[PDB]
Formats: C-alpha cells, sequence, structure tokens
C-alpha cells in the first residue's frame, strides 16, 4: 500500500522472481542502487532486532544455499514463498555457486518486505575475510564494483548469530564453543562487527560436530574446533533445550542427524559446487515442533520412466 | 601472536572450558520437556542407520511402516544390504520387511546386494525368496548388475535353478506398451494411466527406453508429442536425455516442439546432457527444410 522509502522491494522481488523457468544462471538486472538499497535497508532491520533472535514456531529452517539461486527458487517452490510461511535461514548464501547477487537480493529483499516471517542468520561467508577468496567478491566487482562489495560487507556485519524457537531449539551456522556458557555473551555482542579467527562468534560460525571427538577436538578447516556429542549433551542439559539445528557441513541427504538426534545438519545446496551428489534439506517446525525434513533432489537428476503397472 | 594467535588463544580458551560447566551433568537428563520431536519416517529410517535393532522394535510395536523409504524409494532393507549390515537385513526381513520392494530406480535389495558383491547378503535374499528376474529401469536384473565372479555364479546358477525367463523379463514391458498402443490405435480411446510418481507418460516411457515401435504407433493414436512431465519434460526431453537417436528421429517427423523447456529452464538440447547432442542440431536443420 502507497507511499513510503526509495527502495521498492515489489519491483525487485518481482524481477527476481521472473527468471523461474528460464535457463539457470539468467542474470535479474538491477541498479547498484537498489542492490546498495537493499543492503542498507535490511542492515537497519537487523540492527533493530536482537543478534539472538528469539523465534516461534511454525516456520522452515534451511541450510546454506551458497548462490546456487535457481536452487533457492525451488526451496520457496516447495515450502511456499513468503510470506505464505515462516523462513529462518542458517546462512552461507554466498560463494562457490553462480549467483550469490541474486540470492542475497531475493533473500535481503524478504527479509524487508516481511520483517517478522522472514530471517536471516550470518554463515561463515559473510565475513569480507573469506567471501573475497570464494568467489563474492568477483561476482560483485565483475557486475558492479569494489564499493558495492563493502557494502554487502557493512551488511552482513550486523546479521544475527543464532536464533532460538519456542525456547527449546537452538540455531546457528557452525555449532558450539568453549566460551558459550550464557546466552547473555551473545546478546552483549557488538554489531557491526567482524569474525575474528578465534572467539565465541568464530566459534558459532565454524566450529563443527564430531562423533570420533569426546570434548573438544581440534578442527581440519584449520580454524575453531570440533565438539564431541558429550558436548552437545552438556550444552543442552544447561540451557534445557531438545535440539542444535545448524548447516555448515554438506549432509548427503540434506539433513543428519548427531548425538542421538539431539543436533542436526541441514545444507540446502544441492549437488554442491557441481562436486558432490547431495540433495538440499529443509527442517518443518509447526506449532507443535513436530520436526519433518522436506528434500530436495539434485535437479536434472532424472528417473527414467517406468510404465508403472 | 601471528600464529600463536589461533592456536594459543584456541588453547588458552579450552582452559577457560574446564572449571566452566563441562562439569554439568552429560547424559540426557530427560527433562519434563522433550517437546521436539521427528517425523517418524525421519526417525525409523535413521534408527535402522545407526543399527539400533533394539529401538527399530519399539517404533514398529509403536506403528512405524516397515516399507518406509526415502526420496530415493530405498526402504530399511535396500540401505541395510547397501551397507553389508547383515544382521539388519535379516531383522528387517524377519520382522516383515518387502523382500522385493523396488526404488525409485527399479532396484530392489537384491539388485543392490548383487551390484555390491555382498554374496552372504544375496545369498539370505534369494533364500528368503528374494526375486531374481526383477528388471529395473535399464532393463537389468541382479544378474546383470553382479560385477564379481562369486556373484554372477551363485546369481547365474540360480536363474538356471528357477528356470527364470531373463529375456523375457526385459521384454515385459517393452512388451506390454505395445498391447495398449494397440488397443488405443485400434479402438480410438488411449487409455494411458499417468504414472502416480513422475508425472509422465507413456510417451515418455518410449522415448526414454527407446521403444521404436510403440512410439511410432503412440503418435499415431494422435498423442500429444510435446506433453510435458510434472518436471516439465518433453518426450523429447528423454529420447535425447538417455541418447534413443532414432526415438529422437521420430519425436522430430512429427514436429515436435524442439524448443520445449524444462520446468527448471532447459531445451531437448539442454538437459540432452548424452553425448549425441550435434545429431539433433542435424535433424533440427531438417525440421525446417520440410515443414
Ligand atoms: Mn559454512
Ligand atoms: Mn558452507
Amino acid at each position: 500500500h502507497m507511499a513510503d522509502g526509495e527502495l521498492n522491494v515489489d519491483s525487485l522481488i518481482t524481477r527476481l522472481l521472473e527468471v523461474r523457468g528460464c535457463r539457470p544462471g539468467k542474470i535479474v538486472q538491477m541498479t547498484e542502487a537498489e542492490v546498495r538499497g537493499l543492503c542498507i535497508k535490511s542492515r537497519e532491520i537487523f540492527l533493530s532486532q536482537p543478534i539472538l533472535l528469539e523465534l516461534e514456531a511454525p516456520l522452515k529452517i534451511c541450510g546454506d544455499i551458497h548462490g546456487q539461486y535457481t536452487d533457492l527458487l525451488r526451496l520457496f517452490e516447495y515450502g511456499g514463498f513468503p510470506p505464505e510461511a515462516n523462513y529462518l535461514f542458517l546462512g552461507d548464501y554466498v560463494d562457490r555457486g553462480k549467483q550469490s547477487l541474486e540470492t542475497i537480493c531475493l533473500l535481503l529483499a524478504y527479509k524487508i518486505k516481511y520483517p517478522e516471517n522472514f530471517f536471516l542468520l550470518r554463515g561463515n561467508h559473510e565475513c569480507a575475510s573469506i567471501n573475497r577468496i570464494y568467489g563474492f567478491y568477483d561476482e560483485c566487482k565483475r557486475r558492479f564494483n569494489i564499493k558495492l562489495w563493502k557494502t554487502f560487507t557493512d551488511c552482513f556485519n550486523c546479521l544475527p548469530i543464532a536464533a532460538i524457537v519456542d525456547e527449546k531449539i537452538f540455531c546457528c551456522h557452525g555449532g558450539l564453543s568453549p566460551d558459550l556458557q550464557s546466552m547473555e555473551q551473545i546478546r552483549r555482542i557488538m554489531r557491526p562487527t567482524d569474525v575474528p579467527d578465534t572467539g565465541l562468534l568464530c566459534d558459532l560460525l565454524w566450529s563443527d560436530p564430531d562423533k570420533d571427538v569426546q570434548g573438544w577436538g581440534e578442527n581440519d578447516r584449520g580454524v575453531s574446533f570440533t565438539f564431541g556429542a558429550d558436548v552437545v549433551s552438556k550444552f543442552l542439559n544447561r540451557h534445557d533445550l531438545d535440539l542444535i539445528c545448524r548447516a555448515h557441513q554438506v549432509v548427503e541427504d540434506g539433513y543428519e542427524f548427531f548425538a542421538k538426534r539431539q543436533l542436526v545438519t541441514l545444507f540446502s545446496a544441492p549437488n554442491y559446487c557441481g562436486e558432490f551428489d547431495n540433495a538440499g534439506g529443509m527442517m518443518s517446525v509447526d506449532e507443535t515442533l513436530m520436526c519433518s525434513f522436506q528434500i530436495l533432489k539434485p535437479s536434472e537428476k532424472k528417473a527414467k520412466y517406468q510404465y508403472g503397472g | 601472536m601471528k600464529m600463536a594467535d589461533a592456536k594459543q588463544k584456541r588453547n588458552e580458551q579450552l582452559k577457560r572450558w574446564i572449571g566452566s560447566e563441562t562439569d554439568l551433568e552429560p547424559p540426557v537428563v530427560k527433562r519434563k520437556k522433550t517437546k521436539v520431536k521427528f517425523d517418524d519416517g525421519a526417525v525409523f529410517l535413521a534408527a535402522c542407520s545407526s543399527g539400533d535393532t533394539e529401538e527399530v522394535l519399539r517404533l514398529l510395536e509403536r506403528g512405524a511402516d516397515i516399507n518406509y523409504a526415502n526420496v530415493d524409494g530405498l526402504t530399511a532393507l535396500h540401505q541395510a544390504c547397501i551397507d553389508d549390515n547383515v544382521d539388519m537385513v535379516k531383522f528387517l526381513v524377519e520382522n516383515g520387511a518387502n523382500i522385493n520392494q523396488p526404488d525409485n530406480e527399479g532396484w530392489i535389495p537384491l539388485h543392490a546386494a548383487a551390484s555390491c558383491g555382498y554374496l552372504d547378503i544375496a545369498e539370505y535374499l534369494i533364500s528368503q525368496g528374494a526375486h531374481v528376474g526383477a528388471v529395473n529401469s535399464e532393463g537389468d536384473t541382479p544378474l546383470d548388475i553382479a560385477e564379481e565372479e562369486a556373484m554372477e555364479e551363485l546369481l547365474q546358477n540360480e536363474v538356471n535353478r528357477q528356470g527364470v525367463d531373463i529375456e523375457a523379463a526385459r521384454k515385459e514391458e517393452e512388451r506390454i506398451m505395445l498391447r495398449d498402443a494397440r488397443q488405443w490405435l485400434n479402438s480410438g480411446h488411449i487409455n494411458d494411466v499417468r504414472h502416480a510418481k513422475s508425472g509422465g507418460t507413456a510417451l515418455h516411457v518410449a522415448a526414454a527406453k527407446g521403444y521404436t515401435e510403440v512410439l511410432k504407433l503412440l503418435i499415431q493414436a494422435r498423442y500429444d508429442v510435446n506433453i510435458k512431465d510434472y518436471d516439465g519434460w518433453t518426450p523429447l526431453h528423454a529420447a535425447a536425455h538417455w541418447g534413443k537417436e532414432e526415438a529422437c528421429r521420430i519425436l522430430v517427423e512429427n514436429l515436435c516442439d524442439m524448443e520445449a523447456v524444462n520446468k527448471v529452464g532447459q531445451t531437448a538440447f539442454d538437459v540432452a546432457d548424452e553425448d549425441i547432442l550435434g545429431y539433433l542440431e542435424e535433424l533440427q536443420k531438417k525440421q525446417n527444410l520440410l515443414h
């Protein structure tokens, strides 16, 4: 309805959904001022909401997307385009994939349109430190300039770090931290901010689960650590939580349980990097907390027909 | 201080965790609030995975379809075989497991064990009534997929032992399609029961499998050469994808809209991902000099 600001999300969201049906990699053209607008408008909404989101079921949580726009569109076509359903993405929207720009813009756009039904957390690829090395920088400078990139940087720096659904499901891109004892440590976190090579915030965006590990172990990623199922239990038993939802790691079926269904990993980028042949995941959480999984098989993975009967 | 950083900071970090709530009793401490639950399928399909034979029992005892299967159609048994998890395979069968349940690709647990060489399992299944003549999408039976001598032998001496007509099986599908195609063309009433899953049609099965005769006979019944399945594929998208050359020629000779697009946005040439690619373009150059 009439009036308001400069950015017309309606115009952008639309143009962005227009390539639905067009060949993948088909570009959604737009003004750097519309992109820069998206950044600043969303950035302002993030800062206006907690760093530790306190959300409420029902909602559909998603894992990494890594610029795989064609697939993200497919995710929404499955769980329903906003505001049809409540969404909570766990990070890693850029790098690797072909369309980080299309992907993030749409996400941010929706964040603006439905700021109370749409949420984005920060993935480890939401740090200039690394998406500079993994393609997002090049995809920006390729279609715009390094400054547009820096504007995204200022935005990512404002993203929330975690979310707690109905007070029972702790969500974050990476995982746990030997520093995380009280949620309050999250809440007292300055923003805008970057991501250190070490620290509580770095752990949340980096750490990983490892059955072969008991307590705290080192991480083959060269940063942060890894945690055993016992640490997961101590955590939950502590804050009285039921589940720890996260992404960060590629999992064959889109999702994967750990520590006896105490923790789950979601990855929503089908056939990631074309290297692996994994499916994409998406967890549905209704008002009861009845969690189910909607899977997204790699596209172009057509199953040879059979007469049927 | 530049490298000690990452290493020492993390260390002088784990340290604090020591006195920290690493002491907080590490079990389950099943609070009076296990409010979060997971779908039965997800929970069942997985309980078997780890191997908690025990919990599967309760899950079944409570009411869970033993023949539940993931997106690829794999049952709790298929996976069991794929993991040479002997004990489970038997547990599954002894608890009601459908021993011949096909996956979304026509693969029954016997195909799995066969293709993987888990002979001890192939033996168990075959003895518990497994169907050695089952054919999959590519027209193969466990025997065709057995690429280990010991395996091939067992299956070979099993097909010959039971007197199973192999080709009979590979031909069964096409065979039927012909009958039906004849009945429809003849009477003049198409009675094609679109396949519940893929939303594809007999025109698609004809093209994907390269059943030249059934196709020609199908077109003559005036069946829309440009029908799309739920994925948005054309009877050309298939004949091309799986590379059935002559299947494409037929599709073209009847003015098949070659410019058709995939629901994800691909051409018959696009998802025709396999080899032939250039040939189509030739036929395309002909779908003009005569029209
Ligand atoms: Mn990650
Ligand atoms: Mn990632």
